[PDB]
């Protein structure tokens, strides 16, 4: 049991405790680990390598699975309506909750041992693990339901099977459009978003589609954002008291704070009118997640960034200067040449500190130490193999919404429209929702618009 | 692989028509670089006490963390140009794109 023994045996990798740790004070304790699954179960022939269970495709996955057997069960069987099952036991404010999941071992029942509420079932497996997560988990469940709705009475003709898959090829394409057009070009900043993913063209099926092992743990450079509470704010936007402000180590797999505190919509305010915390070398992760990580539902709080390092471990992945070298990027070989590419000789001297070379600084800690990018929120070591990522997905997907052959000229004309915080109004209480761009916008009400003023999605186009 | 289709398949198969399992669920992730491992081919560095790595020794990764990632809360900068809407999107986002299964 990796969750109790502290015993270095497959597939356990147990995080050993340093003396003088501000937490933990017996040294014959751990931190749990299990090895990430192996592609090739005991082989002496390959070269160790990871499992991706999900489909790389931004193809919204996470809402409709990536297995058929659970595709199935997440979808509403009985009627023609290509609807997605929801919660039969409760509603919020008459609207559409995810159904909840039947597991055996429910962490999300540790969380209130009294209010009783299992974890939710969605696309993907850890849709409960924060509330924050589960709210954009249910956004979407309810977009594919109203898609599925108007495009009923737009065809009557169209069986439950042809409007689940158009209304889940509208949504797919609405995850691909706020990716591409909002997120990635905050995440990159303008001359990486230039460099590393330049006007599309056409889908190329040489383009390998694949996650990188390597995007696995770079692509955690977002734990540097992440705020020690959940924000809960009522319909004037203003702290829904009691309990505005919950530490995180109070809301992992808390799927009650959904059903029996007020639904998605106070959660939904609460990420809008909050600023992001910023990456800054000094102030990298919170001890919510550093200290306190899902302390409610194990037998010791977690650290995430450590875990972070030991899982870049676990798969393998080459140091720091490796990775710069691999992105045509100056490879720092001492203290001083780190200072000069950290802009921070105070980083640098941690980093030696801790590593002895900037060949075995691990990515994820080399990746969130750099200097962010001019309007971005990563250095240039992240911003090459996020973009790098990035594109593979979209020139190597052959469903890209932009592709010919997906949709007609009148449908993308149509799609270019959408924006999340218009799908926020068709699928809520809320009325005064951020301005584009969502992802920029964090002061209410400054940076705040009514639902009125924002274009719906016109599918006229979509009428056979 | 069908020669002609309108819809996504669920497990991302036939994406690609050339090599039907790229982008698929359940299937190894690509390398862009050789793996490193204590052995060679399996064994993580800081498995075996006292085995370096390019001539140094593995540091601890609770230690890194309680070293370079620890600050007190108190200090945190609030970002003024971006919402924590921005920070939720990248783990949804990170959720359509990858999972990688343990024991
Ligand atoms: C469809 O996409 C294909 C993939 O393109 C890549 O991915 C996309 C997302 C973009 O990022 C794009 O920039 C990427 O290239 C694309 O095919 C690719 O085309 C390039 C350019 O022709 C090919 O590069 C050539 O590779 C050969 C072979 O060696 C390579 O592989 C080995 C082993 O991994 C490495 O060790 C090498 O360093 C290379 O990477 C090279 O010999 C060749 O270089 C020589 O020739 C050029 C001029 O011809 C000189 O400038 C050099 O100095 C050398 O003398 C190129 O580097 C790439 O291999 C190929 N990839 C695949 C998978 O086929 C395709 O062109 C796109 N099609 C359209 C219409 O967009
Ligand atoms: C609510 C905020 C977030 C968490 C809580 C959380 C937690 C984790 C954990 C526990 C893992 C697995 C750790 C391990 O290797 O043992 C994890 C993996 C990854 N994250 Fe985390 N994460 C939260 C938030 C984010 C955000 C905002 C991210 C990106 C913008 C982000 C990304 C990822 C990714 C991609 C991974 C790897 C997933 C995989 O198994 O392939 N996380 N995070
Ligand atoms: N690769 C990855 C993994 C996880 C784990 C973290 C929890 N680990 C243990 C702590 C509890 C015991 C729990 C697992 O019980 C669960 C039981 C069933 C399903 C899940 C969780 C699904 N699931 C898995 C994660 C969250 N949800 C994660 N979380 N956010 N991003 C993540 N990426
Ligand atoms: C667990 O959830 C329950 C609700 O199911 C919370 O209980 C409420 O607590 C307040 C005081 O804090 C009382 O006024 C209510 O009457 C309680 N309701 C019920 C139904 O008992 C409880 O606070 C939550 N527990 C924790 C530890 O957060
Ligand atoms: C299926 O759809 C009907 C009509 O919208 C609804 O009343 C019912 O609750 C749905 N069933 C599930 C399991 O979601
Ligand atoms: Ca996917
Ligand atoms: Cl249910
Ligand atoms: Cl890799």
């Amino acid at each position: 049991n990796c969750e109790t023994s502290c015993v270095q045996q497959p597939p356990c990798f147990p995080l050993k405790i340093p003396p003088n740790d501000p937490r933990i004070k017996n040294q014959a304790d751990c931190i749990p680990f299990f090895r990430s699954c192996p592609a090739c179960p005991g082989s002496n022939i390959t070269i160790r390598n990871q499992i991706n269970a999900l489909t790389s495709f931004v193809d919204a996955s996470m809402v409709y699975g990536s297995e058929e057997p659970l595709a199935r069960n997440l979808r509403n069987m009985s009627n023609q309506l290509g609807l997605l099952a929801v919660n039969q036991r409760f509603q919020d404010n008459g609207r559409a909750l995810l159904p909840f999941d039947n597991l055996h071992d429910d962490p999300c029942l540790l969380t209130n041992r009294s209010a009783r509420i299992p974890c939710f079932l969605a696309g993907d497996t850890r849709s409960s693990e924060m509330p924050e997560l589960t709210s954009m988990h249910t956004l979407l469940l309810r977009e594919h339901n109203r898609l599925a709705t108007e495009l009923k009475s737009l065809n009557p003709r169209w069986d439950g099977e042809r409007l689940y898959q158009e209304a889940r090829k509208i949504v797919g394409a609405m995850v691909q459009i706020i990716t591409y057009r909002d997120y990635l070009p905050l995440v990159l900043g303008p001359t990486a978003m230039r460099k590393y993913l330049p006007t599309y063209r056409s889908y190329n099926d040489s383009v390998d589609p694949r996650i990188a092992n390597v995007f696995t743990n770079a692509f955690r450079y977002g734990h540097t954002l992440i705020q020690p509470f959940m924000f809960r704010l009522d319909n004037r936007y203003q702290p829904m008291e009691p309990n505005p402000r919950v530490p995180l180590s109070r809301v992992f797999f808390a799927s009650w704070r959904v059903v029996l505190e007020g639904g998605i919509d106070p959660i939904l305010r609460g990420l809008m009118a909050t600023p992001a915390k910023l990456n800054r070398q000094n102030q990298i992760a919170v001890d919510e997640i550093r200290e306190r990580l899902f302390e409610q539902v194990m037998r010791i709080g977690l650290d995430l960034p450590a875990l972070n390092m030991q899982r870049s471990r676990d798969h393998g992945l080459p140091g720091y200067n490796a990775w710069r070298r691999f992105c045509g990027l100056p490879q720092p070989e001492t203290v001083g040449q780190l200072g000069t590419v950290l802009r921070n000789l105070k980083l640098a001297r941690k980093l030696m500190e801790q590593y002895g070379t900037p060949n075995n600084i691990d990515i994820w800690m080399g990746g969130v130490s750099e200097p962010l990018k001019r309007k971005g929120r990563v250095g240039p070591l992240l911003a090459c193999i996020i973009g790098t990522q990035f594109r593979k997905l979209r020139d190597g997907d052959r469903f890209w919404w932009e592709n010919e052959g997906v949709f007609s000229m009148q449908q993308r004309q149509a799609l270019a429209q959408i924006s999340l915080p218009r799908i926020i109004c068709d699928n809520t209480g809320i009325t005064t929702v951020s301005k584009n761009n969502i992802f920029m916008s964090n002061s209410y009400p400054r940076d705040f618009v009514n639902c009125s003023t924002l274009p719906a999605l016109n599918l006229a186009s979509w009428r056979e | 692989c069908p020669e002609q289709d309108k819809y996504r398949t669920i497990t991302g198969m036939c994406n690609n028509r050339r090599s039907p399992t790229l982008g698929a669920s359940n299937r190894a992730f690509v390398r862009w670089l050789p793996a490193e491992y204590e052995d060679g081919f399996s064994l993580p560095y800081g498995w075996t006490p006292g085995v370096k790595r390019n001539g140094f020794p593995v540091a601890l990764a609770r230690a890194v963390s309680n070293e370079i990632v620890r600050f007190p809360t108190d200090q945190l900068t609030p970002d003024q140009e971006r919402s924590l809407m921005f920070m939720q999107w990248g783990q949804l986002l990170d959720h359509d794109l990858d999972f990688t299964p343990e024991p």
